[PDB]
DNA sequence: GGGTATTCGCCGTGTACCTCTCCTAGCCC
DNA sequence: GGGCTAATGACGGCGAATACCC
RNA sequence: AGCGGAGAGGUA
C-alpha cells in the first residue's frame, strides 16, 4: 500500500468520538474542550484550561514572550509527548488512596486499567495523534466502467482525492508564509476532511446520499463481517422448485438431470478420462454439451452412493441441512419425500431450496454418518420423532382403523393377517367390522412367541401386518389419531431400533395413501350440516338484547354495563351455538343393530377432518357451521355486534369489515414475530 | 342493452338488489389530474416565480402566456425509436428595462419570440409515460395533510400519568413549527427539527412585550392597596380559602368552598369590593409593573411575585392598580409565567441574535442578518407558500368562520410595523387574527380546558395528492433554480443589446424533470401481463415516498385498516410480506375531491323513503351524518320496514330507528377494489384467503386460446375496458373491408367524409417479455354502433374479462401426489394446447469503436464451423423466420486485437429455442447501409406506400360514393375535400420517409445496432407455480395419462385432482360452490348443445332460455331477431356464463334448482370409479368445472446450477444470480445448522477450498479430475483483504 | 461539597431468491 | 450540443455530563 | 471482454 506525507498532524476519530473516549481519561479532560480546542476554537498552555483568543492575548501582552500557547494537534501531541507515565501512575495511585467518592473511585480505576494496559502493552501515548496516514490497496477497490466508455463513481477515492487537495493546499500556504488566520482554517478542514474519511456521518455527514468511509464497510449491514467473513457465496450448488414423490423411500430424494449434469460435471470428466472414450477434457466436454447417450450412462454410474445436501434458504433449527442419495429422474424439479417436510416447514407453494454437493473424501463420509434423514429422527428440542403422519396419511389411517355399529361380513372368526387380506381384496368383507382374528406376537424381555385371540376391526387386523415385532397390538388396537400416532411412533424407537423404525415409517406412509386413495373423502355442501335450534336461539337472543337496550335507552342502566352484559350474553349464545352445532355434527349419524336403532359417531367430511388431527381445532369448526362469535379492534376494544352467520351462509360488508380488521392484524404480527425472531435466534446464538 | 356486442352472449346475472349508480370509469383520476395540470396546476407556478426584481440593473421580466408545441413523434414510433414522449413547451415572456435614476417607466417593451424551455411528458393511451421506450406510471402518494394537528406520547418523558401535548403547524413546502409541552411544565419550539428554546423569543421576535401577552391569556383581579374586587364564578369549584361576607351576611363560612347553590346565593346577593386580608396575595403573580406615580421607579415589574416588600412599597406609593394572574389547580395552568421565569432575554434585538445563533451554528451573528433571515422563514410567500389546503385545515382546526384567507401566516405586532407595498394589503383585510396565538390558545385549551385530541389515522387529515401535483411541485424547483440564475445572468443587462433567450437555460428545468420521471420513489415499472394488472396498477395509492414514511421502521400503528377507510380504501387487495398494509387501493366508486381527499358517494335518504340522489361526502362530513349500512331490507321501492338498522355514527356499529338516517350506500360493491371484486363469492370465503387471491390474480400469463370463466361477477365488462387494451369504435357504421391486422370502417351520415381506419397492434413484447396481439371478431357487412368492441386484446374475450382455462375438479386424496397444496394433471390438458403461452425474449447485440479499430458485422468469420453459417445472410444477420437452437449464432461480429480477430457473436441463451419474428437494425447517420438495412428500408416504404395509397383509395372510393348519393338530381366541397386529403396524404407520406430514412437515435460512441426478436413457446411441465381465483396457491405434481385418471359413470375424465384437506385449514368455503355452480353451468351448456345438436324447432329452445334465464334481470329472449337466438345458441356450447355479485349473490335455493334444471343431481356431488384398477368408490366425490389461471413463476428462470464460474476482484468468491453464473449464498445460519452437527471436515471443505481459496480451488480441482485425494488448508483471500483493510487504519494487525 | 435527576448521544432493527432501470457532471462557446 | 476539468411518518435501551436542591 | 452501488416490484 502507500502513505501520505502530512504537514500538520491529525488525530484519530476513533479515539476521540467514542463514548469512552481514551484521550479525555488521559489528559484529564472532557470532551467538548478538547473538542473546542483539537477544532482551532480555544487555547491550550504548556496548565491544562480553556483559554480564548482575549484570555491569550491579555496573558500574551504581560509575559513578554514567556508564555508559550499552542492551539490544534500540536498542543495535544505535546501534552501526550511530556507526560511520564511511570510517575503518572504513582501520583494517581496517591489519587485514588486519598480520594475516597465512588464516582472518582470508578474514574480511578479506569484511569489507572488504562494506564497499566498502556505501560504493559509498550504502546506511546503519542500513538494516538498520527502523522503519516495509510492508504488501502489500489487491488481492493475497482474502477468498474459503464456502457460507452464511461466509469462508474466511487466512495473512498473522492474522499483520497480531496485529502491530498487539502494536504497540498495546507503545504502551499506553509511553503508561502502565508497569515495566521487562514493556516487554522485550512488545518481545521483537513481536520474535518481526515474525520471525514475514517468516520463518515459521525460529526457533519459529508455528502443526496452520504457515501461510506473505512468505517461504513466494516460496521454494519453491509460490512465485510456479515458479507465475506461469516456467509460465503460458494460454487456447486443452485436452486430448484420443491415437488412430493411418493414413489421413493425415505434415505433418498430426486434430481433433475441436467442438474446433475451441471454438478458433478469434474466426476463426469473423471470417468470419461478413466474409461478412455475422451482423451482430453476438451473433447470430453463437446461430447456432453452434445449430449449423446453415453454420458447418460457415466452420469448414472458415477453416483450411485454419493450423498448431497439439501437446505432451505429460510432455516430455523438444526434439522434444517440434511443429506440424500440422489437418483436421476426427469423434468426440472426436486422430488423430497413427503416426511421429511415436516422438519423443513416447507409448503408445496412454489417454495425454493439450494443443494450444495460434498466433494471432498472427509465430507461424503461426514454426511453420511451424522447428516442422513435415517440418524435425524428426533428433535432436538423436545423426546418427540420429527416423523409424523401428515393430512393425507393420517386421514386414511384414521379412515381405516375405526368401526361402526352393524356392516357386512362381520361376526366370523378369521385365522391370520393372511386370510384378511385375502378376503378384502375380493369385496366379501367390509373395510370395518367387528370381527374376531388370531394374531401372533413374540415377547421381548429376548425373543418368545405368542399365540392368542383378540376382538378388533378388519383394518386394524389389515395394520397388524406391517407393524414390527417388538410393538404389541395393544398399543395400535385404538383409532390411529395424531397423539396416538406420536405414542406408537415413540414406542417404537424407544426399545427395537433404527433401522426396524425407519422402514416400518417407511411402509406406513404407503399404507396411507393406498388407503387414502381407496377412501375418498369429500368435504362439499352437503356435508357442513347447520344446527337446526339456531335460528330460535339466535331469535331469543334477539330478544333479550332488544329488551336490554330497551331497559338502556329508557332510563336505568348506564351504557358500559349495557355493553357488557350485551358481549356477556352474545359470548354466551355463541358458545351455546359451538355446543349445538358440535352435539349436531358429532351425533349426526344413526345406525341399526339387529333391528333396534342405536346412536354412533358420525362419519361426516368435516368431523373426520377435525377429530383425526391434523388440520384446525373444534374453533375452525364453530367458524363453519354456527357464528363465529365476536370480533376485536385494533385499539383492544371488543365490537358490540356479532356476527350471525357462519361461512356457508352469505356475508354482508358489515361482519366483513369487522373480520378484515382481526385479519389483517394477525399478518402484521406474524411479520414483526418473524422479524423478532430472527434478531433474538441471532443474539442467542451469539 | 340489445347491442351488437351484447346480442352474442348474455349471462344470467343473480342480483336481486338494484343499481342506482353504474361502475364509473376507472382510471379517471389520474387522466384528470393531468388534464387540470396542463390558475391551479402549472399556471400558479408559472406566475408565483416569474416575477424577478433585480437589484442593480433594475431588469424585471413578466410572462403573458404558455403554449404546447405539436409532438413530432408519435408514441407506435416512440417505442421504438427509444426517445421519451414529449412536447416543447414553449414560454411567452416580455422583457421590460426601467431607466435608471429616474421615475418609474419602461424603455423597450421587447418579447422573447416564445423561447423553448423544458419538455414535458405527455400522458398518452391510458395514463403510461413513456421516457426510455418502457411504459412507466406514477402511482398516487399518500401523505399527511397540510394543516395543524396535535397529539400526546404515552410514556415518553419520566413515565407520569400527565401526558405531554403537542402541536406542529405543517406547511405545505416550507419551514415547519412545533410547539411541545414538557413534564417540568413549560411549553417549548423548534424550528426544523432543531434544538428547543421557548417560546418567550419566539413571540419577543413578533413584536410583543411581557404586559401585553400575559394580560391577553387570563383575566386581571385589581387589588387596591388590600382589597380586592371580587369576581363572579370565580371562586366556585376552586381552592378554598377563608370567610367572604357581602355586607355582613357570610353565606358560606370557613374552611368549606363554593359550591354550585353557594354560587347561586353569592350571585343572587349584589356581591361588592371586600376587605381581603394579607396572607392570601402573597402566594399570587403580578400582571404588568406596577410603578410610582410621583417618582416613577420600577418597584414592582412584571411577572414577579408578591411579597412583604412589594406589598409595602406598593402601599407607600398608593398604586391601586394591582393585577394579578387567575391561577387554579386544574382549570387555569401558568405555563406563561414558567416559561417567562427562565428566558431572561428582555430586547427584541437579543432574541434574534439568539434565533440566529441557534439556526446557524457557530456562525458571528449580526443585528443587520436576523432581521432579513427571519422575514424569509415564515412571513413571505417565497419560500414558505402554504398552500389552500392547509389554510382550510388551520381554519377548521382552530375555529374560524371564513374559510379562504391569505396564504402566508399573518401576525398582529410583526406585520404593523412594515410599511411595504404587500404588507398594506394583509392588514387592511386582516383583523389581527394573531394566527399563532390561536395555536397557542387552542393548545392550553387542549392541556387544561379539556378539548379533543385527533389522531393521524383518517382520510380527513390524508391527502391524495397525483402526478399532476408532484410534476407541479418539480416543475416549480426548477422554476426557483431557472430564477436565479436568470437573475444572476441579468442582474445588470442593457436595453436590447442581448438577447432575452440567452437569459434563462433549460438545462437544469430539464435534468430535474428527467430525473423525477426517469428514476425516483414514485415512477414505478409496470406489468403489462394482464389487462387487469394494467388498471390495478395505476388506480393505486401509496404512503411511500419522500413526503412519507419509509417501510424500513415500524409502522405498527399505520398497517392497521381504520374505520374512515369504509367506502374509500379497498382493505382486500393489499400485497403481503415486506410492505403489508402501506400499499393500499383505492375503492370502486371513490374518487379524488377537490382539495385533494377522498369522497364516496351516498344516497339521499328522506325520513319516509330513499330517494335516486347522490352526493359525495369526504372524511370530515361523515362524523355527523348517521350513514346507514347495507343491512337495509325493502317491501317497496322505497321504504324501511325495521325498527332498527344497523348503521355507524363515528365508525362504530350499532342500532338505531330509521327515522333518523340521514345516507345510505349506493351499492354493496363499494368496499372493495377493481381487482378483488372478480372473484366470486368473496362474501364466504375468509379474508386473507381472499388477500391471497387478490394478488394471485394479478400476475396471470394470458394463453393461446382463452375461455370465459363460467362462473364471474358481471363487471368484467369494465375493468377491461377501462384499460384500453381493445380498440373501440368511436362512430358506428358498416365495416367495408377487414383483415387479420387492418379493421376499415364506414362512418355513417349520422355522426359523420374522411372514414376512420384502425391498426390491430400484432405480436410485439411487452414489459414483462409476454406477447400480446389483437385479434378482431366482427365480420363484413356488420352493423355496429358507437362503443362496441372490435377486437379482442391478450386475455380477452367477446366483451367479457377471460383469464384462463376452466378444467375438471374432483377434491380427492389421489395415491398421496395432492400432499400439501399440490396438483395432479392429466395428459390431455397438455396435448390439446391448453396452458402453452408465447413468450417473447428481446436480445441486442451493439458494436463500438474500441482504441485499436471498430468492429464490424462481416460473415467472414473464424473458428466458425458450416453447421451455424448456413442460418446467416451475407449481412451476418440471420434470416428472418429461421429456427434457431440454444447456442446457436445469430449476429455475427468480430473484434480485431492484433487477419486476427476475437470472436464477439451474439449466443442464444441456453434451453431457449423459436423462430425469428422481427428484425431491427439502427444505423448512425454517415454509415452506410448493408444489404439487411436496405431490404429493411425498402419493406418499410412498401408497405406505408401500401397503407397509404389503400387509405387514399379508401378516401377517393368515400368521396365518390357521398357526390354520387347527390348528383342523381336534376358538389365542389367533396373534391376540394378529396385535393386536401390528397395534400396531407403526401405531406404524411414525405415526413415517414423523412423519419424512416434518417439515422435514429443511438448511445453516444457505439456504430451499429441490432436488436433480435425471439418467441418460445412455454410449454407445461412439472415443477410450475399454478393457482385459483378462490386463493388456493401451489405446485403441480406430475402428468399422467389420461387412461389412468378418474371417470364418471358417463365417460368424462377428470383433468385435475385437488386436496380436500386445505378447507378446514384455509377455512374458505366459497370453491366448492364455484365448483357447483360451474358444474350446473356445463350441465345446462351440455342441454343445450343437445337440443342444438338435432333439427329442433326454435319455439321449444326459446322456453329452455326462458326457463333459464329469468326464474320466479328479466330478459326477453324474442327481442332480437330469431337467427340471433340460433347464434346465441350456437354461441353457448360450453356453458350459459353465470354472473354472482360480492356481496348480493345467489343463496343456495337458486344453485339447487340450476342444478335441478339441468339433468344433474340434486347434492351436486356423486359416484365415480377408479382409472388405475376399475372399481368403485366408497364416498362420493364433488365433480364440476372451475376456472384457473397460469401464474408467471415459472420453472425455466428458477433452476441452475454451475461448477466452475467467474471470480470478484476484492474477494475471490463467486458471482451470484442466475445471470453471469452466480452461486447460491451460502447463509449465515446454514453455517450455524453444519455446526450443530458438528462435522468440521464438510465445513472447511465448503468454506475455503470451494470457493475463497485462490490455490485450492485449482487443487481440488485437478485432485479431482486426476484421482488423488490430498488436499491442502490455508487462510482465505478474504481474511486477507479485511487485514490490509485494518492495516490502513492507523491500527497494527499482524498474523503471530 | 454531594448524590442522584433529567438530558444528550450512541447502538440496533431475520434469511434467501427472481425481474426491471440508472448511474460524475457541467459550462460558456 | 461539446470536451476536457474539476429532510421534518421511528422506537426502545444504555452510558456519560452538567446541575440543582440539600 | 470479466468484476460495483443505488431505486422500485414479487414469491417463500
Ligand atoms: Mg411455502
Amino acid at each position: 500500500m502507500g502513505h501520505i506525507d502530512l504537514a500538520s498532524p491529525v488525530a484519530h476519530i476513533w479515539f476521540l468520538k467514542s463514548l469512552p473516549s481514551r484521550i479525555g481519561l488521559m489528559l484529564d479532560m472532557t470532551l467538548r474542550d478538547i473538542e473546542r480546542v483539537l477544532y482551532f476554537e480555544a487555547y491550550v498552555v504548556t496548565r491544562r484550561q480553556l483559554l480564548t483568543e482575549e484570555q491569550y492575548l491579555t496573558a500574551r501582552q504581560e509575559y513578554n514572550d514567556d508564555f508559550d500557547a499552542a492551539m490544534g494537534a500540536e498542543a495535544v501531541y505535546e501534552l501526550l509527548r511530556t507526560i511520564d507515565l511511570q510517575s503518572e501512575m504513582t501520583r494517581l495511585r496517591e489519587e485514588i488512596a486519598s480520594t475516597g467518592s465512588e464516582t472518582k473511585l470508578k474514574r480511578l480505576t479506569k484511569r489507572i486499567k488504562l494506564i497499566e494496559a498502556f505501560l504493559e502493552s509498550g504502546n506511546r501515548p503519542e500513538w494516538m495523534v498520527m502523522t503519516v496516514l495509510p492508504v488501502l490497496p489500489p487491488d481492493l477497490r475497482p474502477l468498474v466502467p459503464l456502457d460507452g466508455g464511461r466509469f462508474a463513481t466511487s466512495d473512498l477515492n473522492d474522499l483520497y482525492r480531496r485529502v491530498i487537495n487539502r494536504n497540498n493546499r495546507l503545504r502551499r500556504l506553509l511553503e508561502l508564509n502565508a497569515p495566521d488566520i487562514i493556516v487554522r482554517n485550512e488545518k481545521r478542514m483537513l481536520q474535518e476532511s481526515v474525520d471525514a474519511l475514517l468516520d463518515n456521518g459521525r460529526r457533519g455527514r459529508a455528502i443526496k446520499r452520504p457515501l461510506k468511509s473505512l468505517a461504513d464497510m466494516i460496521k454494519g449491514k453491509q460490512g465485510r463481517f456479515r458479507q465475506n467473513l461469516l456467509g460465503k457465496r460458494v460454487d456447486y450448488s443452485g436452486r430448484s422448485v420443491i415437488t412430493v414423490g411418493p414413489y421413493l423411500k425415505l434415505h433418498q430424494c430426486g434430481l433433475p438431470k441436467k442438474m446433475a449434469l451441471e454438478l458433478f460435471k469434474p466426476f463426469v470428466f473423471a470417468k470419461l478420462q478413466r474409461r478412455g472414450l475422451a482423451t482430453t477434457i476438451k473433447a470430453a466436454k463437446k461430447l456432453v454439451e452434445r449430449e449423446e447417450a453415453e454420458v447418460w450412462d457415466i452420469l448414472e454410474e458415477v453416483i450411485r452412493e454419493h450423498p448431497v445436501l439439501l437446505n432451505r434458504a429460510p432455516t430455523l433449527h438444526r434439522l434444517g441441512i440434511q443429506a440424500f442419495e440422489p437418483v436421476l429422474i426427469e423434468g426440472k424439479a426436486i422430488q423430497l419425500h413427503p416426511l421429511v417436510c415436516t422438519a423443513f416447514n416447507a409448503d408445496f407453494d412454489g417454495d425454493q431450496m439450494a443443494v450444495h454437493v460434498p466433494l471432498s473424501l472427509e465430507a461424503q463420509l461426514e454426511a453420511r454418518a451424522l447428516m442422513m434423514s435415517t440418524n435425524n429422527i428426533l428433535s432436538p428440542a423436545n423426546g418427540e420423532p420429527i416423523i409424523v403422519p401428515s393430512q393425507d396419511v393420517v386421514l386414511g389411517l384414521y379412515y381405516m382403523s375405526r368401526a361402526l355399529e352393524n356392516k357386512k361380513g362381520e361376526g366370523m372368526v378369521f385365522a391370520n393377517t393372511s386370510e384378511v387380506k385375502r378376503a378384502y381384496d375380493n369385496r366379501v368383507v367390509e373395510l370395518h367390522a367387528k370381527v374376531k382374528v388370531r394374531i401372533t406376537q413374540v415377547d421381548v424381555d429376548k425373543r418368545t412367541s405368542g399365540t392368542s385371540i383378540v376382538d378388533t376391526t378388519v383394518g386394524r387386523a389389515l395394520l397388524s401386518e406391517i407393524l414390527p415385532e417388538g410393538l404389541p397390538f395393544q398399543l395400535a388396537n385404538t383409532e390411529m389419531t395424531k397423539k396416538n400416532i406420536s405414542r406408537l411412533i415413540n414406542s417404537s424407537y424407544r426399545l427395537l431400533g433404527l433401522k426396524d423404525t425407519v422402514v416400518f415409517a417407511d411402509k406406513l406412509m404407503y399404507t396411507g395413501y393406498a388407503y387414502a386413495t381407496r377412501a375418498g373423502v369429500s368435504i362439499g355442501i352437503d356435508d357442513m350440516l347447520i344446527p337446526d335450534e339456531k335460528k330460535g336461539i339466535l331469535t331469543e337472543a334477539e330478544a333479550e338484547v332488544l329488551e336490554i337496550q330497551e331497559q338502556y335507552q329508557s332510563g336505568l342502566v348506564t351504557a358500559g354495563e349495557r355493553y357488557n352484559k350485551v358481549v356477556d350474553i352474545w359470548s354466551r349464545t355463541s358458545e351455546r351455538i359451538a355446543k349445538a352445532m358440535m352435539d349436531t355434527i358429532g351425533t349426526e349419524k344413526v345406525e341399526n343393530a339387529k333391528g333396534e336403532t342405536i346412536d354412533q359417531k358420525s362419519m361426516n367430511s368435516l368431523y373426520i377432518m377435525a377429530d383425526s388431527g391434523a388440520r384446525g381445532s373444534q374453533a375452525q369448526i364453530r367458524q363453519l357451521a354456527g357464528m363465529r362469535g365476536l370480533m376485536a379492534r385494533p385499539d383492544g376494544s371488543i365490537i358490540e355486534t356479532p356476527i350471525k352467520a357462519n361461512f356457508r351462509e352469505g356475508l354482508n360488508v358489515q361482519e366483513y369489515f369487522n373480520s378484515t380488521h382481526g385479519a389483517r392484524k394477525g399478518l402484521a404480527d406474524t411479520a414483526l414475530k418473524t422479524a423478532n425472531s430472527g434478531y433474538l435466534t441471532r443474539r442467542l446464538v451469539d | 342493452s340489445y347491442s351488437f356486442t351484447e346480442k352474442k352472449r348474455i349471462r344470467k346475472d343473480f342480483g336481486k338488489q338494484r343499481s342506482i349508480l353504474e361502475v364509473p370509469f376507472l382510471l379517471a383520476i389520474q387522466v384528470d389530474s393531468y388534464r387540470e395540470f396542463l390558475d391551479l396546476g402549472l399556471h400558479a407556478a408559472l406566475k408565483s416565480v416569474f416575477p424577478i426584481s433585480s437589484y442593480s440593473g433594475n431588469a424585471a421580466l413578466e410572462y403573458v402566456g404558455y403554449k404546447l408545441g405539436q409532438p413530432v413523434f408519435d408514441e407506435r414510433e416512440c417505442r421504438q425509436r427509444g426517445m421519451s414522449y414529449g412536447a416543447p413547451l414553449r414560454v411567452t415572456v416580455r422583457l421590460v428595462i426601467y431607466d435608471r435614476e429616474s421615475s418609474t417607466k419602461a424603455i423597450k417593451y421587447v418579447k422573447e419570440q416564445e423561447v423553448y424551455l423544458g419538455e414535458i411528458p405527455l400522458m398518452t393511451g391510458n395514463g403510461t409515460f413513456i421516457v426510455n421506450g418502457t411504459e412507466r406510471v406514477i402511482v398516487s402518494q399518500l401523505h399527511r395533510s397540510p394543516g395543524v394537528f396535535f397529539d400526546h406520547d404515552r410514556g415518553k418523558t419520566h413515565s407520569s400519568g400527565k401526558l405531554l401535548y403537542s402541536a406542529r403547524i405543517i406547511p405545505y413546502r416550507g419551514s415547519w413549527l412545533d410547539f411541545e409541552f414538557d413534564p417540568k411544565d413549560a411549553l417549548f419550539t423548534r424550528i426544523d427539527r432543531r434544538r428547543k428554546l421557548p417560546v418567550s423569543i419566539l413571540l419577543r421576535a413578533l413584536g410583543y412585550n411581557n404586559e401585553e401577552m400575559l394580560a391577553e391569556f387570563f383575566e386581571i383581579n385589581t387589588f387596591h392597596i388590600v382589597q380586592l374586587e371580587l369576581v363572579p364564578e370565580r371562586l366556585r369549584g376552586e381552592t378554598l380559602n377563608f370567610d367572604l361576607a357581602d355586607g355582613d351576611k357570610v353565606i358560606v363560612e370557613a374552611g368549606k368552598r363554593i359550591t354550585a347553590r353557594h354560587v347561586k346565593q353569592l350571585e343572587a346577593a349584589g356581591v361588592a369590593a371586600l376587605a381581603v386580608p394579607d396572607d392570601y396575595l402573597v402566594g399570587r403573580i403580578l400582571s404588568h409593573d406596577v410603578v410610582d406615580g410621583s417618582t416613577g421607579e420600577l418597584l414592582a415589574n412584571a411577572n414577579d411575585e408578591i411579597s412583604e416588600d412589594q406589598l409595602t412599597a406598593f402601599r407607600k406609593a398608593g398604586v391601586d392598580a394591582v393585577g394579578t394572574l387567575w391561577v387554579n389547580d386544574l382549570d387555569r395552568g401558568p405555563y406563561l409565567s414558567n416559561t417567562l421565569r427562565i428566558d431572561p432575554t428582555k430586547t427584541q434585538l437579543e432574541a434574534l441574535v439568539e434565533i440566529y445563533r441557534m439556526m446557524r451554528p457557530g456562525e458571528p451573528p449580526t443585528k443587520e442578518a436576523a432581521q432579513n433571515l427571519f422575514h424569509n422563514l415564515f412571513f413571505t410567500f417565497e419560500r414558505y407558500d402554504l398552500s389552500t389546503v392547509g389554510r382550510m385545515k388551520f381554519n377548521r382546526r382552530v375555529g374560524r368562520k371564513d374559510v379562504l384567507g391569505e396564504s402566508v401566516l399573518y401576525d398582529k405586532k410583526y406585520f404593523a410595523e412594515r410599511n411595504d407595498e404587500e404588507s398594506k394589503r394583509l392588514v387592511a383585510e386582516h383583523t389581527d387574527t394573531s394566527d399563532i396565538l390561536e395555536v397557542i390558545k387552542v393548545l392550553t385549551e387542549i392541556r387544561n380546558g379539556r378539548g379533543v385530541v385527533d389522531d393521524i389515522d383518517h382520510l380527513g387529515n390524508r391527502r391524495v395528492r397525483s402526478v399532476g401535483e408532484m410534476a407541479e411541485n418539480v416543475f416549480r424547483v426548477g422554476l426557483v433554480r431557472v430564477e436565479r440564475a436568470v437573475k444572476e445572468r441579468l442582474s445588470m443587462a442593457e436595453s436590447e443589446g442581448l438577447t432575452p433567450q440567452e437569459l434563462i437555460n433549460a438545462k437544469p428545468v430539464a435534468a430535474a424533470i428527467k430525473e423525477f420521471f426517469g428514476s425516483s420513489q414514485l415512477s414505478q415499472f409496470m406489468d403489462q401481463n394482464n389487462p387487469l394488472s394494467e388498471v390495478t396498477h395505476k388506480r393505486r395509492v401509496s404512503a411511500l415516498g419522500p413526503g412519507g414514511l419509509t417501510r424500513e421502521r415500524a409502522g405498527f400503528e399505520v398497517r392497521d385498516v381504520h374505520p374512515t377507510h369504509y367506502g374509500r380504501v379497498c382493505t382486500i387487495e393489499t400485497p403481503e410480506g415486506p410492505n403489508i398494509g402501506l400499499i393500499n387501493s383505492l375503492a370502486v366508486f371513490a374518487r379524488t375531491n377537490q382539495y385533494g381527499f377522498l369522497e364516496t358517494p351516498y344516497r339521499k335518504v328522506l325520513d319516509g323513503k330513499v330517494s335516486d340522489d347522490v352526493e359525495y361526502l369526504s372524511a370530515i362530513e361523515e362524523n355527523e351524518y348517521v350513514i346507514a349500512q347495507a343491512n337495509a331490507l325493502t317491501d317497496a321501492k322505497n321504504m324501511l320496514t325495521e325498527q332498527f338498522v344497523p348503521c355507524r355514527f363515528q365508525g362504530e356499529s350499532l342500532l338505531k330507528p330509521p327515522s333518523e338516517v340521514h345516507f345510505m350506500d349506493v351499492s354493496p360493491m363499494q368496499t372493495v377494489s377493481v381487482a378483488a371484486a372478480l372473484v366470486p363469492f368473496l362474501e364466504h370465503d375468509d379474508a386473507n384467503r381472499a388477500l391471497m387471491g387478490a394478488n394471485m390474480q394479478r400476475q396471470a400469463v394470458p394463453t393461446l386460446r382463452s375461455q370465459k370463466p363460467l362462473v364471474g361477477t358481471g363487471i368484467e365488462r369494465a375493468v377491461a375496458r377501462d384499460s384500453g387494451v381493445t380498440v373501440n369504435a368511436l362512430r358506428g357504421g358498416v365495416i367495408e373491408q377487414i383483415d387479420a391486422a387492418r379493421i376499415v370502417v364506414k362512418v355513417n351520415e349520422a355522426e359523420i367524409a374522411g372514414v376512420d381506419i384502425y391498426n390491430l397492434i400484432k405480436y410485439t413484447r411487452s414489459n414483462q417479455n409476454t406477447c400480446i396481439n389483437q385479434r378482431p371478431l366482427v365480420n363484413v357487412g356488420d352493423v355496429i354502433a358507437r362503443g362496441d368492441v372490435l377486437a379482442d386484446g391478450p386475455s380477452t374475450d367477446i366483451g367479457e374479462l377471460a383469464l384462463g382455462q376452466n378444467m375438471l375438479i374432483a377434491f380427492m386424496p389421489w395415491n398421496g401426489y395432492n400432499f400439501e397444496d399440490s396438483i395432479l394433471l392429466s395428459e390431455r390438458v397438455v396435448e390439446e394446447d391448453r396452458y402453452t403461452t408465447i413468450h417473447i425474449e428481446e436480445l441486442t447485440c451493439v458494436a463500438r469503436d474500441t482504441k485499436l479499430g471498430p468492429e464490424e458485422i462481416s460473415a467472414d468469420i473464424p473458428n466458425v464451423s458450416e453447421q451455424a453459417l448456413n442460418r446467416l445472410d451475407e449481412s451476418g444477420v440471420v434470416y428472418i423466420g429461421a429456427e434457431v437452437r440454444a447456442g446457436d449464432i445469430m449476429v455475427g461480429k468480430v473484434t480485431p486485437k492484433g487477419s486476427d480477430v476475437k470472436d464477439s457473436s451474439l449466443r442464444v441463451p441456453p434451453g431457449m429455442d423459436g423462430t425469428v419474428i422481427d428484425v431491427q437494425v439502427f444505423t448512425r447517420d454517415g454509415i452506410e447501409k448493408d444489404k439487411r438495412a436496405r431490404q429493411i428500408e425498402e419493406n418499410e416504404i412498401k408497405r406505408v406506400k401500401k397503407d397509404f395509397d389503400d387509405q387514399f383509395r379508401i378516401l377517393e372510393a368515400a368521396i365518390y360514393a357521398r357526390l354520387r348519393s347527390q348528383i342523381v338530381g336534376k358538389i365542389e366541397r367533396a373534391q376540394k375535400q378529396i385535393q386536401a386529403h390528397e395534400k396531407e396524404f403526401e405531406a404524411r407520406f414525405a415526413d415517414k420517409r423523412g423519419k424512416i430514412t434518417q439515422g435514429d437515435d443511438l448511445a453516444p460512441g457505439v456504430l451499429k445496432m441490432v436488436k433480435v426478436f425471439l418467441a418460445v413457446k412455454r410449454r407445461i411441465q412439472p415443477g410450475d407455480k399454478m393457482a385459483g381465483r378462490h386463493g388456493n396457491k401451489g405446485v403441480v405434481s406430475n402428468v399422467v395419462p389420461v387412461e389412468d385418471m378418474p371417470y364418471m359413470a358417463t365417460g368424462e375424465s377428470v383433468d385435475i385432482v385437488l386436496n380436500p384437506l386445505g378447507v378446514p385449514s384455509r377455512m374458505n368455503i366459497g370453491q366448492i360452490l364455484e365448483v357447483h355452480l360451474g358444474w350446473a353451468a356445463k350441465g345446462l351448456g351440455r342441454k343445450i348443445q343437445r337440443m342444438l345438436e338435432a333439427q329442433a324447432a326454435v319455439s321449444e329452445l326459446r322456453k329452455f332460455l326462458d326457463d333459464i334465464y329469468n326464474h320466479d334481470q328479466r330478459v326477453d329472449l324474442s327481442q332480437f331477431s330469431d337467427e340471433e337466438l340460433l347464434n346465441l345458441g350456437k354461441n353457448l356450447i360450453d356453458g350459459v356464463p353465470m354472473a354472482t355479485p360480492v356481496f348480493d349473490g345467489a343463496s343456495e335455493a337458486e344453485i339447487k334448482r340450476m342444478l335441478e334444471l339441468a339433468d344433474l343431481p340434486q347434492s351436486g356431488q356423486t359416484q365415480l370409479y377408479d382409472g388405475r384398477t376399475g372399481e368403485a368408490f366408497d364416498r362420493k366425490t364433488t365433480v364440476g368445472y372451475m376456472h384457473y389461471l397460469k401464474l408467471n413463476h415459472l420453472v425455466d428462470d428458477k433452476m441452475h446450477a454451475r461448477s466452475t464460474g467467474p471470480y470478484s476482484l476484492v474477494t475471490q468468491q463467486p458471482l451470484g444470480g442466475k445471470a453471469q453464473f452466480g452461486g447460491q449464498r451460502f447463509g449465515e445460519m446454514e453455517v450455524w445448522a453444519l455446526e450443530a452437527y458438528g462435522a468440521a471436515y464438510t465445513l472447511q471443505e465448503m468454506l475455503t477450498v470451494k470457493s475463497d481459496d485462490v490455490q485450492g480451488r485449482n487443487q481440488m480441482y485437478k485432485n479431482i479430475v486426476d484421482g488423488e485425494h490430498e488436499m491442502v488448508a490455508g487462510m482465505p483471500e478474504s481474511f486477507n483483504v479485511l487485514v490490509k483493510e485494518i492495516r490502513s487504519l492507523a491500527i497494527h494487525m499482524e498474523l503471530e
